[PDB]
């Protein structure tokens, strides 16, 4: 009942620099040691370095020398972690831990990029008579190059849920963001119904309805 | 540096049953262990300390043992929060150090991909690239590989996967390959494929279209 609040998601520039923070409430952080941890997407846990606040002391591992910085103030009972010369290898979420590993932050999302604010280009995912079987077609729409997450797409307005699978958006190395939206219905449905994804940019306020129908191909 | 070698680094199990997972030290750690749970919401939360000291707050269903330089985590009684991700980390030596982690997911029977490639749309095309996406719907087990040939040409670097989360009501897992090409390198070759291999398909299924027959 003791808790480590981190500061929000960050969206910075390569060749820039940043400084996240961890604050501490329930203990003085001058009592234990606080760690910083990477978790680069879909990876596992990679210690940063520690510091005893205390007295400023600090230990990094080496592949983070030239890479991390860490202090603290014992005054707000906050720890930092400023991550400089920044790549796209920097894009991960950062964890802050004290206590002995007890308590951990709830992480905090860096994404790296040199990309202003950009809507999406969306394009069809055709039905098609050979990727039919069975009675069911398969069909969906490509939300190409958009900056910075999230993205919203609906079917038919909403209406249709059912066997919708959006899958988690891919950063590229544009420094810009795509994903798929896919779904299987009837192929019979293909003769009195359209299809069309609606997908929503707040960012860049990008509302786009996209028609797919069938291209046999 | 003392490495972690965790295995197994997915386990697959229902409720009810029984699981462990262990991490091997490369040096002498005498019990500095603890094991660390990730949630699919990302937050994290130690489970046990010194190899086998439950942490206050942690069910009775976790126990940790050492046997030599092996340490295991058993979840006896498995529950449904416990569809996690679990860590073990040593405290004995600077740098600190974490196994590779275990993914503990839903135990299901097998079930094969349905599989469907789609061409680039011509709206994309005069862009300038084209995108050629490969969907794998709802398979289990997780393990599926993804070989995109062109003219035959095996493609390596230039295609990109992603993975859904396991469905809520099947257990299932679906997937999307995406092969990026300029306008230029596309018109280049006539034959795109998607050659899948997965444990539910009996040999490896090839999806394939011809460009210029669109």
């Amino acid at each position: 009942q003791v808790q480590l609040q981190q500061s929000g998601a960050e969206l910075v520039k390569p060749g820039a620099s940043v400084k996240l923070s961890c604050t501490a409430s329930g203990f003085n952080i001058k009592d234990t040691y606080m760690h910083w941890v990477k978790q680069r997407p879909e990876q596992g846990l990679e210690w940063i370095g520690r510091i005893d606040p205390a007295n400023g002391n600090t230990k990094y591992d080496p592949k983070f020398q030239g890479k991390a910085t860490i202090t603290a103030d014992t005054s707000s009972n906050t720890a930092y972690l400023q991550l400089s010369s920044l790549t796209s290898e920097d894009t991960a979420v950062y964890y802050c831990a004290s206590y002995y590993g007890i308590y951990w932050g709830q992480g905090t999302t860096l994404t790296v990029s040199s990309a202003s604010t950009k809507g999406p280009s969306v394009f069809p995912l055709a039905p098609s008579s050979k990727s039919t079987s069975g009675g069911t077609a398969a069909l969906g729409c490509l939300v190409k190059d958009y900056f910075p997450e999230p993205v919203t797409v609906s079917w038919n307005s909403g209406a249709l849920t059912s066997g919708v699978h959006t899958f988690p958006a891919v950063l590229q190395s544009s420094g810009l963001y795509s994903l798929s939206s896919v779904v299987t219905v009837p192929s019979s449905s293909l003769g009195t119904q359209t299809y069309i994804c609606n997908v929503n940019h707040k960012p860049s306020n990008t509302k786009v309805d996209k028609k797919v129908e069938p291209k046999s191909c | 540096d003392i490495q972690m070698t965790q295995s197994p680094s997915s386990l697959s199990a229902s409720l009810g049953e029984r699981v462990s997972l262990t991490c091997r030290a490369s040096q002498e750690i005498s019990g500095y262990l603890s094991w660390l749970q990730q949630k699919p919401d990302g937050t994290i939360k130690r489970l046990i300390y010194a190899a086998s000291t439950l942490d206050s707050g942690v069910p009775k269903r976790f126990s940790g043992s050492r046997s030599g330089s092996d340490y295991s985590l058993t979840i006896s009684s498995l529950e449904s929060e416990d569809f996690a991700d679990y860590y073990c980390l040593q405290y004995a030596s600077y740098p600190r150090t974490f196994g590779g982690g275990t993914k503990v997911e839903i135990k299901r029977t097998v079930a094969a991909p349905s599989v469907f490639i789609f061409p680039p749309s011509d709206e994309q095309l005069k862009s300038g690239t084209a995108s050629v996406v490969c969907l794998l719907n709802n398979f289990y087990p997780r393990e599926a590989k993804v070989q995109w040939k062109v003219d035959n040409a095996l493609q390596s670097g230039n295609s990109q996967e992603s993975v859904t989360e396991q469905d809520s009501k099947d257990s299932t897992y679906s997937l999307s390959s995406t092969l990026t090409l300029s306008k230029a390198d596309y018109e280049k070759h006539k034959v795109y494929a998607c050659e899948v291999t997965h444990q539910g398909l009996s040999s490896p299924v090839t999806k394939s279209f011809n460009r210029g027959e669109c």
